[PDB]
């Protein structure tokens, strides 16, 4: 795993990794014109620097986000009241 | 009731007891909002009007 | 009433298209059915989806 | 003289209230029928109880 | 610049044995009436580069109910590189006339995208429930163009797109609004009376939702007869923004 | 700066392929005052109004922009049947360009019952401007504070 990118402007953009299986969380970054690289979390109603972390982005999928959802029965125990 | 003259007006106060707690009902009635007697349920019931002179036209030129 | 905040959040639950994805989108056509609220809904680009 | 009124018959509607609530518990979204007689907006809350 | 009419079956594929034939220059556009005719079917009329209409389905009561209809029926036609808005409409028995024109500039402004009203439309209530109990009559508007138009020049703070609201029946724009700090791709939805517009600024990267709505007042006019002849009132319009984290293709 | 617009209207039986100049209208880029002044009509053009009306015509309003050239239409119908009341809008750019016009009549009515020729004298009028109107944008700022407090 490992998405290498170029042909690529001055400006901030968002790195998203698209999989119907197991999601990933954007993360923004933004490029200079010197050649400094400074990623951030995503934030759009704040426009400031929440945290920053170290360039080699490495993202960690929580799981499988839920598509479907959830209806339960009525248990024995439970229609008793 | 009927034994004297003077009784046979008091049974009409009976009776105008009876009109003020049917007043009192009705009261209460149009306070919670029983009676509709408003603009938006006979909304409820006005139907479209009919659209003449139609128009029509694209970007294709 | 619900207060006006400027924040609208996609849920995950709200997915019609749960596996099946659609790599472009280029249009999406709705044709009303005949029961009372039920439409058809068909996905065309790359693929075809109903 | 007061309790020739306050006794009354006041409250033996709730058992049926009971029966009503069960079988409209049972059937969440439905729709029976319609009736003929003209309702105002007021008592849709009461009438629907269930449909959004 | 060649156009063609074909006439096939949706069931079985096998076309049938009418088909008009076309000369002069290409079809313009066409308008599908709704009345019918004939046996069970609908009339179509098409618009040549000579200005010109032109019946599908030749019939003698045809011809007799769009002549009665006359003085009814109204064209709009929208151009990019010319950027001229134009508006013909039949008299007696065929023949253009020119009734509402409008002009833009194309080196300021530049046409995009145009979209209207749907034909197969039919609108429950027409009025709303306000704070007390009292109604609030809405303004449906069966003949109805919305226009899209961007700038041409393209900078970081520069930028200039807005929507304009033109009736088809009368010249007669009723709202104009305009953005300051918006570009790209821009999609528009239109539906019984609520315009949905989405655009991206550039001062802030982010994707920006504006939602339009025309709203009556308090008091209902004829309430039978709809006409744009008539009706010399202003709608309300309420405008609203929010934030949407994708695309939106 | 103050720029003249010519204006002129159209009055035949059926169709419309005549214009004569009505009056004059100045215009102030710089202020925002748009004055107009136009001629009265004569009795024989009274007369053509009359039968222009009963006939249910069309009102042709022309105007051309320095070129372009701008028309719109309105019943002269409900003209004659209600007193002389028409509203002139014109419709402008961010910047000295020129969509077009709109006439508007207050009363927009279909009775008919009758005009007089005392009536038919002055020519009432009102011209207005309407530049774009800027939307507004999402007010995130107050929605912070209010989170905060
Ligand atoms: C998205 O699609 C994938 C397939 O590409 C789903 O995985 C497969 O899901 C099917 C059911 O949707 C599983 O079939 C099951 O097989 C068992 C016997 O093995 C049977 O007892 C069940 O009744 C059912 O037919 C299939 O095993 C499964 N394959 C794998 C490798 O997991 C996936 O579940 C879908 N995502 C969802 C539903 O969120
Ligand atoms: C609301 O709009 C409707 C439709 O435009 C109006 O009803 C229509 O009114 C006209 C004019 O009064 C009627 O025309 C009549 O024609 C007969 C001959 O057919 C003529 O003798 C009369 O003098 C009159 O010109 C038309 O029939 C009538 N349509 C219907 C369906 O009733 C209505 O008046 C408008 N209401 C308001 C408050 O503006
Ligand atoms: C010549 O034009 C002027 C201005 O356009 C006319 O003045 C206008 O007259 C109408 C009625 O004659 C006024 O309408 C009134 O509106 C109020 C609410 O605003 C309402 O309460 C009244 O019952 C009435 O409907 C209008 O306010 C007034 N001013 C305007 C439109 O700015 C004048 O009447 C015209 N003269 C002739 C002979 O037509």
């Amino acid at each position: 795993g490992s998405f290498v990118v170029h042909d690529i402007p001055s400006g901030s953009y968002v790195v998203e990794v698209v999989s119907p299986a197991y999601r990933f969380d954007p993360v923004r970054v933004d490029i200079t014109s010197k050649g400094k690289m400074r990623a951030r979390y995503v934030n759009y109603i704040k426009t400031s620097e929440v945290v920053r972390l170290p360039y080699p982005l490495q993202m960690k999928s929580s799981g499988p986000p839920s598509y479907f959802i959830k209806r339960e029965s009525w248990g024995w125990t439970d229609f008793l009241m | 009731l009927e034994s004297s003259s003077q009784k046979f007006l008091q049974g009409l106060v009976y009776l105008i007891g009876n009109l003020m707690g049917l007043a009192l009902a009705v009261y209460k009635c149009q306070s919670m909002g029983l009676l509709p007697t408003h603009a938006s349920d006979w909304l409820a019931f006005i139907e479209p009007p009919e659209r003449m002179e139609f128009s029509g036209g694209g970007l294709l030129l | 009433l619900i207060p006006y905040s400027p924040d609208v959040q996609i849920h995950a639950e709200r997915f019609i298209n749960y596996n099946q994805t659609v790599s472009r989108m280029r249009g999406i056509y709705t044709a009303p059915s005949g029961l009372e609220s039920t439409c058809l809904v068909v996905a065309y680009g790359l693929d075809i989806y109903q | 003289m007061l309790t020739d009124m306050m006794k009354g018959n006041v409250t033996n509607v709730l058992p049926m209230i009971l029966i009503g609530g069960w079988i409209n518990m049972t059937f969440s979204g439905f729709v029976t029928t319609k009736v003929p007689f003209p309702l105002t907006l007021r008592f849709k809350p009461m009438l629907q109880q269930g449909i959004e | 610049g060649m156009s063609s009419l074909y006439v096939f079956n949706p069931i079985f594929g096998k076309w049938s044995q009418v088909a008009p034939p076309v000369l002069k220059r290409p079809i313009l556009q066409s308008l599908l009436l709704p009345v019918m005719d004939q046996d069970y079917a609908k009339v179509l009329l098409l618009i040549d580069d000579e200005y010109k209409v032109t019946a599908f389905p030749a019939t003698r009561n045809v011809l007799r109910q769009l002549h009665e209809l006359a003085p009814s029926i109204f064209f709009y036609l929208v151009d990019a590189e010319q950027g001229r808005l134009c508006g013909y409409r039949l008299r007696k028995d065929l023949t253009t006339e020119l009734s509402w024109e409008l002009t833009i500039p194309p080196e300021v402004q530049r046409i995009v995208k145009v979209k209207g009203k749907r034909s197969s439309e039919h609108v429950h209530s027409q009025g709303r429930v306000m704070g007390d109990r009292s109604v609030l009559y809405k303004s449906l508007n069966p003949n109805l163009l919305a226009v899209v138009t961007e700038s041409t020049d393209a900078h970081h703070e520069r930028t200039f797109i807005g929507i304009f609201l033109i009736d088809g029946v009368t010249g007669r724009i009723i709202h104009s609004s305009v953005q300051k700090k918006a570009k790209g791709p821009v999609h528009i939805v239109h539906s019984e009376n609520w315009v949905v517009y989405q655009y991206w600024n550039t001062k802030a990267r982010r994707n920006e939702f504006t939602v339009l709505e025309l709203y009556e007042g308090t008091e209902q006019y004829n309430a039978t007869a709809f006409s744009s002849l008539d009706r010399p009132q202003l709608p309300q319009v309420l405008q609203q923004s929010y934030i949407f984290p994708s695309s939106i293709s | 700066g103050t720029v003249g617009l010519l204006l002129e209207h159209s009055f035949e039986i059926d169709d419309s392929a005549n214009f004569r100049k009505r009056g004059s209208l100045l215009w102030n880029q710089q202020d925002g005052t748009l004055s107009l002044s136009q001629r009265q009509l004569s009795e024989e053009e009274r007369g053509r109004l009359r039968d222009v009306a009963a006939l249910n015509g069309l009102y042709r309003v022309r105007i051309p922009r320095r070129g372009g050239y701008v028309s719109s239409f309105v019943p002269a119908c409900s003209l004659v049947e209600s007193h002389l009341s028409d509203q002139l809008t014109l419709h402008v750019d961010v910047a000295g360009n020129v969509v077009g016009v709109s006439v508007v009549t207050h009363p927009g009515g279909c009775r008919g019952h009758e005009v007089e020729d005392v009536d038919l004298e002055l020519f009432n009028t009102s011209v207005q401007l309407q530049p774009p109107t800027t939307a507004p944008g999402p007010e995130t700022a107050a929605f912070i504070e209010r989170l905060e407090m």
